[PDB]
């Protein structure tokens, strides 16, 4: 409980099949697949009754094909996966057609013609300057994850240990480093403001992390340096 | 910091000689979130109809609005009709806008 | 007073060059040329140091060229203009480089292959729902301007002759209809807010104006089918 | 309604045997524009630094900041120092970094 999606984030391969699964709230008669790209609203894809398609008007290409046996649990697959599938897909359920909708975490998907250019984000935290605290008597941190592909990742600030979600204001969407080419790395910034007295407190720790979404075990790799797979990348520093 | 749909009142233009229906849905009271407030539509026969965002905007007196316009021929208007709109988030909806 | 410059919105299109130019505030030593792009920050171009370049770092391609023979007007000119050229050209002027800079409106650029696909807004105006009057005892009207390129437009309301600001508030920039085609046309929307008891006056009268800049006079039109020069485009309604 | 721009303390990074000399400027206090305030930044021979926007954010607490991060070799420290950043608007400036 409620609606949960599998994978989260899923890079591909173009040319490689994959498939999503989805496994709605327990007691709900219906299930819908949507499609999330460019910014556009949820397009509608399929629709699921009791394990039974009653609609398929959301299907562009017949590469995909979802299907419901256990009538619990529904799974999107995507035989020869393009660019244009590169979107979000995303799973509701609801007691029936007249009911409201819960969403699940969704799927994002990026199809790539290389799996090469796959990269880890390069994380890097700044200090509050001198002129932020003498003036608003308040410290800001900023976190920088660059260099990263696709834009598969997850920001979250750590103060001592724990986690902090007050006072964090991270950018809406990872922004391209060059806009101008088709295939091209991406950005991202956060910040975490604190109190001056907090931050001039060298005991206290901050860390900004970014779980990036890479590859994973099944996907063989060439390039002998390192291998772009699911992983974290952080940064820290101590108060002053 | 509560989501509030609305479907406005149908407006009729020309495109090639084809009366043209269009309509949109308004959500207010939407927070300034990294994500948004998705918005979609759904038809008579029980199917759903793909139209264009415009995405939340941040209003002057410091709130969120998403926007949505569907266009669809005055001929199917006998089909399709009434007319929802959906936001959110779990998601929210509106009341059915008979388009007759 | 102040910084003026023009053409405020040029269209042109592949292998015509342009030309613009700036009138800085009288008693400025020094003037500055930028330019924004993808969204980044000002870019550095060149450098007038009382009617004399003494920095020219900025400059990618050798087909830009200003010059401020009077010392108080500059020109800025482009030959055989191309697609990386689109973006929008500021102007800074200031007593001195160690100095506060003021800039002018700025000169939003776009080059196309063909002048054809310059189109016109499409404008219309919706009413406010009885459900948003009824509950937040205020009404919203939404004007929307679409297939309109390049996305040249200055969107503004006219209550009962009158334009208005207040309660106004329009997306900041236009979007593609397709952003999965380089050669896309734009959209827009606006949002009135007022009071239901306003709204519900036949006597009041709103309209949403939308500025289009297109073709100039000097540009020859083949197609038979009227002509995208600057032009405005008006949507109106009256009060329930 | 204050725009307000600071330049942070600068950190170091490795990028092909380089040392590599990254810094940021952060402006505060910026209004929620259609628009936005633009950050550029100046050297020491007089000439600036083409650098990298994030663009305006909307903080938690209604607020909205833009964001530009600096990057040069530790072998150009000599002749760029010391360095300013701006924003706005007119425009605004800070006070200028001794990198060194
Ligand atoms: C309902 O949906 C079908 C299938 O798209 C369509 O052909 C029909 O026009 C719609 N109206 C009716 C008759 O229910
Ligand atoms: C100043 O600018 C020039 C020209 O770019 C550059 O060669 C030099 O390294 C800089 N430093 C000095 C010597 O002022």
């Amino acid at each position: 409980m409620g609606v949960s999606q599998s994978p989260r984030y899923k890079v591909a391969k173009r040319g490689q099949d994959v498939a999503l699964r989805c496994d709605p709230i327990s007691g709900h008669v219906s299930l819908f697949w949507y499609q999330q790209a460019l910014g556009q609203g949820p397009e509608f894809l399929t629709y699921f009754q009791n394990e039974a398609q009653l609609d398929k008007s959301g299907l562009p290409s017949d590469r995909f094909f979802a299907e419901r046996p256990e009538g619990s649990v529904s799974t999107l697959k995507i035989q020869r996966t393009q660019q244009e599938d590169s979107a979000v897909y995303l799973c509701a359920s609801s007691l029936g057609q007249a009911y409201e909708q819960y969403f699940g975490p969704g799927t994002r998907l990026t199809v790539t013609e290389d799996l090469k250019n796959v990269f880890p984000p390069e994380v890097a935290v700044f200090e509050p300057s001198e002129a932020e605290i003498s003036h608003t008597q308040k410290a800001t941190l900023v976190c920088l994850a660059t260099g990263f592909y696709p834009d598969h990742v997850e920001l979250s600030w750590w103060v001592n240990g724990k986690e902090v979600h007050s006072g964090v204001s991270t950018d809406p969407q990872p922004l391209k480093e060059q806009p101008a080419l088709n295939d091209s790395r991406y950005c991202l910034s956060s910040r975490l403001r604190v109190s001056a007295t907090f931050w001039q407190n060298p005991r206290n720790h901050f860390r900004c992390q970014v779980q990036f979404y890479g590859l994973s075990e099944n996907d063989e790799w060439t390039q002998d340096r390192a291998k772009p797979v699911t992983q974290i990348v952080s940064a820290e520093a101590w108060g002053r | 910091g509560t989501p509030f749909p609305s479907l406005a009142p149908p407006i009729m233009l020309l495109v090639d000689g084809k009366q043209q229906m269009v309509v949109v849905c308004l959500v207010l009271d939407v927070a300034p979130p990294g994500l948004d407030s998705p918005i979609w539509f759904s038809a008579g026969n029980g199917s759903a109809l793909d139209a264009f965002t415009y995405g939340p905007s941040p209003a002057t007196d410091g709130t969120w609005t998403n926007l949505a316009h569907l266009s669809l021929p005055s001929e199917e208007l006998a089909s399709w009709e009434p007319l929802v709109c959906h936001t959110g988030p779990h998601s929210r909806s509106t009341q059915p806008m008979h388009l007759s």
